[PDB]
């Protein structure tokens, strides 16, 4: 009745464990299954697709298929998973500078109405011990002694571990990362289980390693599927999520590379899926013989009929592709049932645009939704055999460059930049393994901006150095033509405007007397011979503009400044920056000291942020070569004049990307970031726009910060005047500096 | 001939099932086929009966 | 009141069950006797 | 004694309905009318024989 | 935009896809289901009832030729969304996350 | 006290007499029952 | 109606409630030991001793529920003084609390003993077994400070303390109930919950509540794992049960589990060997297993607020390696499973080792004292604490309870400010205060509180008096005479009136030969006569220099420890019965930290009395403390203006402001 | 739902309470015993009636 | 001892009052079935006359 019915309804349910085929981690990278089918998950940073010639994606598919066809055992399987998702993990940053706070509030205001979503690719290469279903029909019933169960155990683990090594070696340019157990707080947290749980739950719940089968406790969201429909509903604590599945069932006379790219640019957060149950050469040859027989039992079409299947069968025997059973189920996530249907219709239009006729899954919604979890063939709706080249053409592991929002060595990403593609890039200095000589290290964090100036180079570097204060980083800025003075003053640090005819202001007279300091001072006076507190602030600046014409003085000035900054780096977040680097660095003395102290500094959170106006002038010298090759995060800028030799030979930039750089406008703000192998023609932009607040389109303009950040000796020579009249504090004199700016802006 | 109710029930059930395809969304021959095949089979059965008499 | 009430109500329910079964058995035994002594002649 | 306010009740999915192509009903009815008159005449001969 | 497109160099895809193993043009598993059903009818009511084979067999051939894998979808639906008991109570078919296997 | 003692007295007297009459009437029912209902059988 | 789930029937002895199915029960009120005072070294020893005393009385009959109930305490009442200065102090100090937590934790352990002219002797055997179990548990919990809940007569209407906890479990609000002739199941519920038939949330008669089931098997990392919940912005009742299994039953369960794990298609040697280790760890490790379900029932006002509470709790427990599984249809069973002796309604219990039960509920709580119910009205004041829990300070901590208090710390470092604050806010009791002073510490404070502080004659005229002997402190001729005279005259006044002493420094009068014996005898006489000594000392080495001082220190109730970096190791360590870890915490405070470690009974916390903005506390401490220039200004004003307390205080404010400029 | 119990006799209240609990349990088990005894007697007369009814069915 | 984890768990999961209510209810149900069976037999006999 009204009391006991709770238990009566409780015990009469089918738990989600019946549908989730997982169990104990057996190896730190491999998950078991109740049917003993061990699998591993492969997080992939898909390589860029926009910046490549059309033939070169063909070449990528060729290499990828060539590596696959070596290891594609008849016992394999693949589940790609491109889980488009929106970024909830990007914390708002505290700040102290008023100018920085204003800049960041304006910038984050400029993102009202933008796709803030990041692609996340995956791959789970699975390994069934036995291929043929007929004998496995018996094998599901027999009893095996534990020792032979162990024998199957090591056989499968070794086989899958070889597969993992081969895939890792084959994804060198794809930035792949095998996911494996990581420990938090004296307990084991699984890295793959979080992904497969995201497949089940729709959220990212950190899954610990408890003392049960994972099938028992891996679902924390009660799903609900409609009786007659295509959409469902996940009843969770944080809120309902309605999902509407979809299905592909009609191919065409084509496997054009990356035809499913259009769903990368989506406005709807979804989860694509695939499957490639690799299939035996006799069975594949029989399927192709069946197609041949059916076709040849008809009128003699001239060419589609005969020679095509001639070459198809001849390749299949000659080992150039491996057929397999495949199924793709795009599932869109949404908040209301109308909206998920709207997204489903959009996805159907997108798929029809690339000639793969989709039909929404209606009767097998639940079967499809349980067909996403890897190691589930019994739940796939429509497995249809295809060529392997074709499967790798339904999942070339293309991806827009996005970067890593969190998890970085310093923390959150420094800035977020508009991309011409549309998908936002989460910029950050620390790239992944450029040097590629040793795994255990601190992530290389350099940066090299190159390109003819006035195209925003000073604007760009000021923008990064203005937004990077969420880290509280020390900065030492060697600039040129007084451009950075206004910014460095705005960031509340000492800026020394070195100039001829005025006393230098700093000298080594009061240096400490220790024997190492005596060594340095002896070295300096041996180098000079030729023919207040520095610990006060955080963001320093020094101007070396007049030293470009000085052969002798560059060595003493840079020697002293660099030595003083050397004592600074004791583990605190330190960010050297520069400008037109080679001439300050065009010194015979400290190239060796620079490389050695570079290797030293890189450990305790050191960064070099280089710059350049004429990259042709830099690559010539010896010193600039090691520094070009020692920068992870390139940032190229545009130039009306370009040369093939410098950009390709020196900067490891491909031919298509070089033509892309040449194609850039003269003064259009567009700079090609190149963190690692991945590329993306991003553009931070400071144009006019509208704000959605109180129903008011409050016109907001970044020029009030452009005339601050942008380099102008003229503006600086009146900024210096107004600071001389009132030099109280940058937080205080900023409004009146803007006032005098408004006073001259019409004279 | 009891085969007369027999053909009645079989042909009517077959017609109902075949027209259930339009709801089931497994047939893309809505107008031309559902008149043409139905009229062909109907004329065949009518000829069969008018011959049997 | 309370637990003692439950005890008292319980044994009186048992007592009236005893009265019911004794009445049914007495009537049904007298019925058996009467059908028998209806047969005997 | 009433459903508790602001909670997740039954699904909003039961509201779904299967749409009807707005020609199936009318022509299906007329088709059954004609097939039925044929079948009734047929059983008229069935009993008459 | 226009991500990589085709210029007739696309890798050939042959239409041996979902050309299921078929006898008379009908897959083995569903045709065996029909054989079992008609055999049941023949053994149950009357023996004249292997004439029930050709009608439904032809309708199954027409179903399979149009949409090659209807029967797999049918069986998946029947097994999962048709078995789930409490469809009415929840307003939708749902499976409890916590594993209540009737134990204590 | 008085009420509990009265309830216990009713317990003893009435319930014990109810089952005593149950036993005696059941035994008389059994005697007559066997007798007549075997008689006409 | 609702009694279909509540098993309670009536009492069998003063301290053992019965059950409908004859399952005798007992309730204990466990204060718990502080997990901040002692380092990580002693927590393991605590768990081990609890394991020892549990397996000592291990039997298949026993069981244990454990509840951590959090309250938004309202029973702490506002009090109105009869002086404007104290009212000002109270009003600003209370306004210093807008936005704080104001939540207390209570920990309850219940022991239920269900058996599995003979009948009467078996009734006696059952009750005797349970009382012996209670005696052993009480011997065990001496450090924790638990008290045995038992009946308490209130004016001819006998009541029953254990019913109150079992009421709060179901009613959700402390509704007192009398013991009466019904079975308590009929009327123990007053505000009956109304669970939504789908079971996501609930109701009460005001507060919506959703649940979480914390099903964990892995051995805990910390001896208290999910103690992050002890500090949170939501109320709950976290419940654990330990229905023991007889030793053969535990062996059989482990054997069946190992067999069913073996007979599978995948081999996991990280599990089978561990379980097989535990199976003969059970025999030799001597811990007895049992059933265990864990449920957290957060309360709220808005249903969305309850879901936000659940999400916060789920995150804050994933931070400690446990995964909460939300409850959707089992909520009715879960809630009716909270009542002790409701074995039937547990959702899905699974056997847990004894170490892991005592390590999931180890009886840790931040020390918080008694909000009310004290022998002297409510708690005097509500001190803050590190980690944000309100300590409800009071001098009466466990034949009236002992009240003597000592305040050891430097006079410059906030001793006098603290004493003035405590006396001013404890003026709500209207007790007589007989103040003694060193270096004119409390002259201004007393004169503000309407005393007749006599800087250096019957007590009926005023309530407060203060005698200053800082002039006559170190002059061995007649301290003993003057102290006998003051003590004798004050003692003559000691009858009926709620009474108090304050000694700023006592070790000089302590070395008196004649006076010390009189003090000890009068102490023995007064302990039942509402006597509250408030001792103090500038530095403990001054006190422990005298031997009799140790004897007087042994008879003290609450110790407050200011920040004294120059603290001798021996004094705090063995002289004052402090812990080594507490000695570390004393030194951890800076020179002028303004925090202090209050060892109250056998638990302690850092009562950080912070005078932040929101400041009027600056003005109050400016008038609270006493300096010779302050004293001379006060004396001049009092001489010229008159006697009344509040007439001169604005003039004093003006003159002191002029001095500060 | 009456007022509190008489506090003058704590011992008497729960003394009679334990007495009542034991007596209730004893009377309920005795009632179960008589229940199966009556079930057996009812079965015995039921089969006597059935046997004579069949044998007298000519 | 009991030596059965199922036995101990089900012992905890069981209450005396409900078990005995069910026991006496089943005993009375069986007694009623036997009584009705006896009435059926007597009806059969009284028919068996004629």
């Amino acid at each position: 009745m009204g009391a006991i019915e709770s238990r009566k309804l409780l015990a009469s349910e089918t738990p989600v464990g019946q549908f989730i085929p997982y169990s104990h981690h057996v190896t730190d990278t491999i998950i078991s299954t109740k049917n003993a089918e061990y699998l591993s998950v492969w997080k992939i940073d898909g390589r860029s697709h926009q910046s490549a010639s059309e033939a070169d994606v063909f070449q990528w598919i060729r290499e990828l298929n060539n590596t696959l066809r070596g290891i594609s055992s008849a016992n394999l399987s693949l589940w790609t998973h491109i889980v488009r998702r929106r970024v909830y993990e990007y914390p708002d940053a505290e700040f102290d500078n008023v100018f920085c706070r204003q800049l960041d509030e304006k910038y984050r205001e400029s993102f009202t109405g933008y796709n803030l979503m990041v692609n996340d690719l995956y791959l789970t290469v699975v390994y069934r011990p036995v291929s043929d279903k007929v004998l496995s029909f018996f094998a599901k019933r027999e009893r095996e002694t534990p020792d032979q169960k162990k024998h199957r155990q090591e056989s499968c683990i070794k086989a899958l571990e070889d597969i993992n090594r081969t895939l890792g070696q084959s994804f060198k340019r794809y930035g792949a990362e095998l996911l494996s157990v990581y420990e938090k707080g004296g307990h084991a947290f699984s890295a793959p289980l979080e992904f497969l749980a995201r497949l089940v739950n729709g959220e990212h719940i950190p899954m610990p390693i408890c003392r049960d089968r994972f099938s028992d406790y891996m679902a924390v969201n009660r799903p609900m599927f409609s009786k007659w429909g295509e959409v469902g509903e996940l009843r969770s604590l944080t809120g309902l999520r309605r999902f509407g599945m979809l299905e592909i069932r009609e191919y065409d006379d084509a496997t054009e590379p990356g035809q499913l790219n259009v769903l990368l640019e989506s406005d709807y957060e979804f989860v694509l899926t695939h499957s490639f149950s690799v299939l035996s050469r006799p069975a594949a040859k029989e399927y192709l013989q069946r197609h041949q027989k059916n076709l040849i039992d008809a009128r003699d079409v001239a060419t589609d009929q005969i020679e095509e299947i001639d070459e198809a069968l001849n390749q299949l025997i000659s080992g150039h592709f491996v057929m397999g059973e495949h199924h793709c189920t795009l599932t869109v996530y949404g908040e209301t049932v109308q909206q998920v249907r709207d997204n489903l219709a959009h996805a159907s239009a997108a798929m029809l645009d690339v000639a793969v006729l989709p039909k929404p899954v209606d009767l097998a919604l639940e079967a499809g939704y349980w067909a996403q979890l890897p190691a589930n063939w019994q739940w796939r709706p429509r497995p249809a055999p295809i060529t392997s080249l074709n499967f790798l053409s339904f999942s070339p592991f293309h991806n827009f460059m996005s970067g890593k929002p969190t998890g970085n060595p310093w923390g959150p990403a420094v800035t977020i930049l508009k991309t011409v593609s549309g998908t936002p890039l989460y910029f950050n200095f620390h790239a992944s393994k450029e040097e590629e000589d040793a795994t255990d290290k601190r992530l290389l964090g350099n940066t090299m901006l190159i390109g003819q100036s006035s195209s925003g180079k000073t604007v760009l570097l000021g923008f990064l150095l203005a937004q990077a204060q969420k880290f509280k980083p020390t900065i030492v800025a060697f600039d040129k033509d007084r451009g950075m003075e206004i910014s460095i003053r705005a960031m509340g640090g000492r800026y020394l405007p070195l100039k001829t005819g005025e006393p230098s202001g700093f000298n080594p007279f009061q240096l400490p007397p220790t024997h190492a300091n005596l060594i340095f001072l002896k070295q300096f006076v041996k180098k000079l011979a030729a023919a207040l507190d520095l610990s006060t602030h955080q963001i320093y600046g020094f101007d070396i503009t007049e030293f470009l014409d000085n052969p002798e003085a560059r060595t003493p000035v840079m020697m002293y400044l660099l030595y003083r900054t050397e004592s600074m780096i004791d583990g605190r977040r330190f960010m050297y920056v520069f400008d037109e680097f080679w001439k300050p660095l065009q010194d015979e003395y400290f190239e060796d000291l620079a490389k050695n102290k570079q290797k030293t500094i890189r450990k305790q959170n050191g960064i070099f942020v280089f710059a350049t106006q004429e990259p042709s002038d830099a690559l010539e010298s010896n010193i600039a070569k090691t520094l070009i090759q020692q920068c992870a995060t390139y940032i190229f800028l545009a130039n009306p004049k370009a040369d093939y030799e410098d950009y390709t030979q020196g900067f490891k930039l491909t031919d298509s990307e070089f033509e892309l750089v040449r194609g850039l406008g003269e003064f259009s703000r567009r700079f090609l970031i190149k963190q690692g192998d991945q590329s993306a023609l991003a553009e931070m932009n400071l144009g006019k726009f509208r704000t959605i607040v109180d129903g008011e389109t409050v016109e907001r303009d970044f020029d009030d910060e452009l005339l601050v950040l942008s380099g102008t000796p003229d503006n600086a020579e009146i900024a210096e005047s107004i600071i001389a009249e009132v030099g109280d504090d940058p937080a205080v004199w900023l409004p009146i500096f803007l006032d005098r700016v408004k006073a001259e802006r019409s004279d | 001939a009891a085969i007369t109710p027999v053909v009645s029930v079989g042909l009517t059930l077959g017609f109902i099932t075949y027209g259930w395809l339009i709801i089931r969304g497994a047939v893309e021959m809505p107008v031309a086929e559902f008149l043409n095949r139905c009229l062909r089979i109907g004329i065949i059965v009518s000829i069969a009966l008018a011959g049997g008499l | 009141r309370g637990l003692e009430r439950d005890l008292i109500g319980e044994f009186v329910k048992s007592r009236k069950t005893a009265w019911r079964v004794a009445t049914a058995s007495g009537l049904f035994g007298l019925l058996g006797m009467v059908c028998g002594i209806v047969g005997f002649s | 004694q009433e459903r508790i306010e602001g909670e997740y009740g039954a699904s909003e999915l039961a509201s779904e309905r299967r749409p009807h192509t707005p020609g199936a009903r009318t022509l299906l009815m007329v088709l059954l009318c004609v097939i039925a008159v044929v079948l009734v005449t047929l059983s008229y001969k069935a009993y008459k024989v | 935009m226009k991500p990589p497109q085709q210029q007739h160099e696309a890798f050939p895809l042959f239409k041996g896809a979902t050309r299921l193993p078929t006898i008379w043009g009908v897959p083995m598993i569903p045709l065996m289901a029909m054989v079992m059903g008609v055999a049941v009818i023949a053994l149950t009511v009357s023996i004249w009832w292997w004439a029930l084979v050709p009608p439904l067999w032809f309708i199954m051939a027409q179903i399979t030729k149009n949409d090659d894998k209807a029967f797999r979808i049918w069986w998946l639906w029947i097994d999962t969304k048709f078995r789930n008991r409490n469809k009415g109570f929840w307003g939708a078919s749902s499976y409890s996350p916590a594993n209540y296997r009737k134990r204590r």
